[PDB]
RNA sequence: CUCGUUAAGGAACUCGGCAAAAUGACCCCGUAACUUCGGGAGAAGGGGUGCUGACUUCGGUCAGCCGCAGUGAAUAGGCCC
RNA sequence: GCACCUCGAUGUCGGCUCGUCGCAUCCUGGGGCUGUAGUCGGUCCCAAGGGUUGGGCUGUUCGCCCAUUAAAGCGGCACGCGAGCUGGGUUCAGAACGUCGUGAGACAGUUCGGUCCCUAUCCGUCGCGGGCGUUGGAAAUUUGAGAGGAGCUGUCCUUAGUACGAGAGGACCGGGAUGGACUUACCGCUGGUGUACCAGUUGUUCUGCCAAGGGCAUUGCUGGGUAGCUAUGUAGGGAAGGGAUAAACGCUGAAAGCAUCUAAGUGUGAAGCCCACCUCAAGAUGAGAUUUCCCAUUUCUUUAAGAAAGUAAGACCCCUGAGAGAUGAUCAGGUAGAUAGGUUGGAAGUGGAAGGCUAGUGAUAGUUGGAGCGGACCAAUACUAAUCGGUCGAGGACUUAAC
């Protein structure tokens, strides 16, 4: 399941935050070995996020991080939504209907300093 | 003789009339089909091409197509030769079925072996350790290679590199069970190879 | 362990034959017709396999 | 697995009792001296099960004449006539493995009704 | 598996308590012994009084290993301890009692007179 | 190369137990030959340790509860002739 | 013994790792003689296929001892092997004892301590690819010139308490069972491991608090454990035979009316030799064989085994991968699709989730409910990605003969 040139820690400290950059954009370059590690991980998320309970919520707060926000959004007020809250609220709704398959990689061109092969990965 | 080929499922176990458990190794063999007759006048020796594990379409070209036109056959994944068995008696369009053996039956058995990389000689050969103490630098290496006189290394000085992937027979094993409707007989002990790799079964050599 | 001889301009570009690059598979994109790698996004137009990619 | 399953499934015991590691057992074995069969008794407390199918086998621990024993057995032998369950333990864990190194009133187990 | 330099204790009466193995006849160049096996050993523990004598060099017969055994059937034994009876050199005990259980394979070696007087035979 | 675990045995290793493993905190009980009478002495060898309630003379003791394990991690004498 | 060789450097012994060769043979195989009754032996001949053990004491070879074994062979290879290990010993600088010397110091006398560097160019050894050749282009199946591995041996039961012998004692030749060491595979069982699996628990800090969790402390520590890799685990093997021989023993037979294994003729005979068993092999430039597939444009140097262009059969680049793997190679697939991810069920494994309820002053317990969770394992399912494409690749010489 591919070791990422880190140790056990660092590893998931590495997808947890590329799985919430993703959540809160939507579409993200990165290098191609990481990305297939995080197309597995990050369907993983969606379909809790389906799933919908009290108990797929708090299974998704140990890998989803926190103190992030992703806002569009403003009635009349300062109302923040917390990147989980989108989870539970957008995108499981989103792919009701859809069985597998919430994510797709293309592939672009190698980094400059590094010749790096780098990778799109986007949602629908 | 008695052949036929087949491929690898896996391990179980079986308890016998007498109530012992036995180690055992299923073998699945689809029938065979005889594709050529090899005989002196047009060859120069005797011997039975036969194919196994019927294969798609797409995946075949035209001179494979030709070849197994003659027997009415899909064309096939696995093409071995069958040697010493008297000729007679077989025809390009037959059928070898499991049912070939019978419970008792000796048998030989042959693969390959599984795949392992480049290995050390320690590993590879058996060979032993240098001490793990005692201001050693020595642990796990190969060797000397030789003496000084003929100011060179000799032949068949054993060292490291890839390691598996051989052909290997092992002799004299027991058949406990055929069973036809679903085409499997039952080998006791262990076999060489990975699962799905193919498998040759033949009367033993040495009777 | 040193180099007992000097190695010869022969022996060295008899080494260095095997030292080369390689120019793999480039087609010509379906939509704007310019050379590019297959299998990857056309970088001239951001087209893949008919559609447009790299807009919003 | 399931061409290994339909094979060895007309072979798999119908008379099998349930029980878990932490209940006490009598095992009704079989045993041959000279000519003679003859059925010997085990009582014990089984401290493990490790299992998918014909493969399955518990063991089951005992004090003899103040050294312990155990004897593990394959759950469909037809060399074992019989399995009982006489107690029921109350126990939070899968291997016992801590019971062989205590004794006496250290190695006590609960009962409990079921 | 019991090998050279492995101690046991005696469940006899012979006056002897812990034993050192020595040797595992039968073979050149053997490793280990099991149940039903014979073996070479020094007396290490004696008893105060006692037919037997801290210092000697005697015989003894391997019951009740860690490492137990294993029958045709599929099934396991294995004991707690290490244990030895000390032998007369045609198999009869130098005691008269032997303690705690034995292993049924004691039989098919065909150490009889022992078979005799264990409590439990397993 | 630097680390973690290992069936059964337990110094059979080697010039040599080298290197590892083992002991390690606090409270209580106990503790030999010898001696320059100060020592030897942390000699050796053993026991307790978490949480809730009640009483707490005070320092603690009783009743109950949970786990394989209560100085539940990190840090801290091996000893004897 | 000598002083040819090496002083702008050729590093000593035992041990370790890895061996190889000779035969003056230690065991096992075959024989002749005996002051060979049998059981054990003595000695000589043929034989190098394989085998030839763990400790104690010394730096130690050497040696003595203990417990075994079929046996515990002797030599060469820089008294094999330090750009492969060790540095215990000898042979640097410190210090001490006996002893010699007026002294400084000294002793193949002794004692305690004491620095061993090297990133592999060439040949060689073990593995793995690319190029061309094998005379049209291709996909498969193969013969075997050569070569390598393997080669050991114990105990019991029966023949039979028989032959032999006063007794004590006790066979050959056959048949059967079961071991030791060594070795080829493999993970169903017994165990090991198992840093993206399950659970328990200490300290502190964060998600605003409670409840429920995340971070760090060797994976913080402790109890288990799937796949994969593994031995101490499980299965197998060295089986029976043929041919020509060694020492030895003949049959018939003369030279030499007899005798004589030999000269002419004719046999027996060993773990050894050539086969028999296993694996590699047509770069075997002596490049072998069989089955199947594919069949013609343009100018001329001149018509010639001429050049150049587009193609057939087929192949490759490129992408998804694993039963494969350092890379490359090999094998499974590329929508004529289950190749990998995800999804839906299952399994191994753990051991009773969260949220409520009930009983307790509480710690906690019972219940809803074999619950919840579940890397790699098993089925199904085109939901995402294997899109669109390009590149290479025949037109078949001449001589003689038979048809
Ligand atoms: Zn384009």
């Amino acid at each position: 399941y591919r070791k990422l040139g880190r140790t056990s820690s660092q590893r998931k400290a590495m997808l947890r935050d590329i799985t919430t950059d993703l959540i809160i954009n939507e579409r993200i370059v990165t290098t191609e070995a990481r990305a297939k590690e995080v197309r597995s991980t990050v369907e993983k998320m969606i379909t809790l996020g389906k799933r919908g309970d009290l108990h797929a919520r708090r299974q998704a707060a140990t890998f989803v991080r926190n103190e992030v926000a992703s806002v569009r959004e403003e009635d009349e007020s300062i109302v923040v939504e917390s990147a989980l809250q989108k989870l539970f609220n957008d995108l499981g709704p989103r792919f009701a209907e859809r069985q597998g398959g919430y994510t797709r990689i293309l592939k672009t061109e190698p980094r400059r300093g590094d010749a790096a092969p780098m990778v799109v990965i986007e949602f629908v | 003789t008695k052949g036929i080929l087949g491929k690898k499922v896996g391990m179980t176990q079986i308890f016998t009339e007498s109530g012992e458990l036995i180690p055992v190794t299923v073998v699945e063999a689809t029938p065979n089909v005889v594709l050529q007759v090899k005989t002196v006048e047009t060859d120069g020796y005797e011997a039975i091409q036969v194919g196994y594990q019927d294969k798609r379409e797409v995946l075949s070209n035209k001179p494979a197509k030709g070849h197994v036109a003659k027997a009415n056959t899909a064309p096939k994944r696995f093409i071995k030769e069958f040697k010493n068995v008297e000729l007679g008696e077989y025809e390009v369009g037959k059928e070898i079925k499991v049912d070939v053996f019978q419970a008792g039956d000796v048998v030989d058995v042959t693969g390959t072996t599984k795949g392992k990389g480049f290995q050390g000689a320690i590993k590879r050969h058996g060979q032993s350790r240098g001490p793990m103490s005692h201001g050693s630098r020595y642990h796990r290496r190969p060797g000397s290679m030789g003496p000084v006189a003929p100011n060179r290394v000799f032949k068949n000085k054993r060292l490291a590199g890839r390691m598996g992937g051989d052909r290997v027979t092992i002799q004299n094993l027991e058949v406990v069970k055929v069973d036809v409707e679903r085409n499997v007989i039952l080998i006791k002990g262990n076999i060489p190879g990975a699962k799905k790799s193919l498998i040759t079964i033949k009367s033993a050599v040495k009777a | 362990a040193v180099p007992a001889r000097r190695t010869s301009k022969a022996k060295k570009a008899k080494r260095r034959t095997h030292y080369k690059l390689t120019i793999k598979g480039l087609n010509a994109c379906s939509n704007c017709g310019e050379m590019k790698k297959s299998h990857h996004v056309c970088p001239a137009c951001g087209h893949y396999d008919g559609k447009d990619v790299m807009s919003k | 697995n399931p061409l290994i399953q339909e094979l060895t499934q007309e072979q798999l015991r119908t008379d099998i009792p349930a029980f878990r590691p932490g209940d006490t057992v009598r095992v009704h074995a079989k045993v041959v001296e000279g000519t003679r069969e003859r059925i010997q008794l085990f009582e014990g407390v089984v401290i493990k099960r490790r299992g998918a199918g014909i493969s399955e086998t518990y063991t089951v621990r005992k004090v003899s004449n103040g050294v312990g024993v155990e004897r593990t057995f394959p759950l469909h032998t037809p060399r074992v006539a019989q399995i009982e369950v006489v107690r029921y333990g109350k126990v939070r864990r899968a291997k016992l493995y801590y019971l062989r190194a205590l004794h006496g009133k250290a190695a006590r187990i609960k009962e409990i009704r079921r | 598996m019991i090998q050279q330099e492995s101690r046991l204790r005696v469940a006899d009466n012979s006056g002897a308590r812990e034993i050192l193995t020595i040797k595992v006849l039968g073979g050149s160049g053997r490793k280990t012994a099991n149940i039903g096996d014979v073996i070479v050993a020094t007396v290490k523990q004696a008893t105060p009084g006692g037919v037997v004598k801290k210092g000697e060099v005697v015989k003894a017969v391997i019951v009740r290993t860690k490492s137990g055994a294993r029958r045709a059937d599929g099934s396991y034994i294995k004991f707690d301890e290490n244990a030895a009876v000390i032998i007369r050199d045609d198999k009869s005990p130098r005691g008269t009692r032997i303690f705690g259980p034995v292993a049924r394979e004691l039989r098919e070696n065909n150490f009889m007179k022992i078979v005799s007087l264990a409590p439990e035979v397993l």
